[PDB]
């Protein structure tokens, strides 16, 4: 995350972090329940083998490591356009909920579209870079990002924004997700409850002027997610 | 604006309009309250709650 503020004690409890064999974070994920993590499909290519870390806020001071049992990737994902950039991870051992470890809610589709995606802002978070050329952050960060009108988003983009995606962030103000944040949570708050609404997907760099963060539109895969879990 | 378009029809979470009347529901791990609008967590650590 570039800009934004640090996640304080218990503020981003649904954050998951994907760690390679060297215990290094390369992608985020969202805790959906004791056995399931939500992430981006493209993340599954950035490491041979990986585990899932939760409850972590500072990657230097000790948190619980979980292993993946089943990787469920959306069959229609293409590295070509990043459409269907969504995957669900089933873990070998259940996550123990506690301070800083808790699941984000899954909304119902219609209500999500009419009520969650029409709010002014959402919140993205992760352990990714704090600047486009920098290194991975050791502190979990969060950033409030405005929903971007669909028309503006397409006009701003050098690439095609499909119906499985949406834009969030700022036209010029220098705050955005960035490398390492991919797969991570985009949640929208309603009366003090947080619902998963997006998956950090891609962007033309980080925080660049006239560009936005591109997210996988979670409402478009709700049933798929339910089926993935059941 | 009416029903669900009016302050989420007074529901805590999901609002649907059925037969021209608000019906509220809750994500998993919550129980719809007696008033039929509010959502009550069944356990610790219900989804979507910051743990402060
Ligand atoms: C979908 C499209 C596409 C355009 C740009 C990218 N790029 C170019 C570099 C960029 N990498 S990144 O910094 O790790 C991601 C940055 C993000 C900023 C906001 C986000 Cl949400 S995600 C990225 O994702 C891409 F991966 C994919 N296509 C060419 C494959």
């Amino acid at each position: 995350i570039v800009g934004g503020q640090e996640c304080k004690d218990g503020e981003c409890p649904w954050q998951a972090l994907l760690i390679n064999e060297e215990n290094e974070g390369f992608c985020g994920g969202t805790i959906l329940s004791e056995f399931y993590i939500l992430t981006a499909a493209h993340c599954l290519y950035q490491a041979k083998r990986f585990k899932v870390r939760v409850g972590d806020r500072n990657t230097e001071q000790e948190e619980a490591v979980h292993e993946v049992e089943v990787v469920i990737k959306h069959n229609r994902f293409t590295k070509e356009t990043y459409d269907f950039d969504i995957a669900v991870l089933r873990l070998k051992t259940p996550i123990t909920f506690r301070m800083n470890v808790a699941p984000a809610c899954l909304p119902e589709r219609d209500w999500a579209e009419s009520t969650l995606m029409t709010q002014k802002t959402g919140i993205v978070s992760g352990f990714g870079r704090t600047h486009e050329k920098g290194r991975q952050s050791t502190r979990l960060k969060m950033l409030e990002v405005p929903y971007v009108d669909r028309n503006s988003c397409k006009l701003s983009s050098s690439f095609i924004i499909t119906q499985n995606m949406f834009c969030a962030g700022y036209d010029t103000k220098q705050e955005d997700a960035c490398q390492g944040d991919s797969g991570g949570p985009h949640v929208t708050r309603f009366k003090d409850t947080y619902f998963v609404t997006g998956i950090v997907s891609w962007g033309e760099g980080c925080a660049r002027k006239g560009k936005y963060g591109i997210y996988t539109k979670v409402t478009a895969f709700l049933k798929w997610i339910d089926r993935s879990m059941k | 604006r009416k029903l669900c378009s009016l302050d989420n029809g007074d529901c805590d979470q999901f609002c649907h309009e059925e037969q021209n009347s608000v019906v509220c529901s809750c994500a998993r791990g919550y129980t719809l309250a007696d008033n039929g609008k509010a959502c009550i967590p069944t356990g610790p650590y219900p989804c979507g709650k910051q743990t402060l």
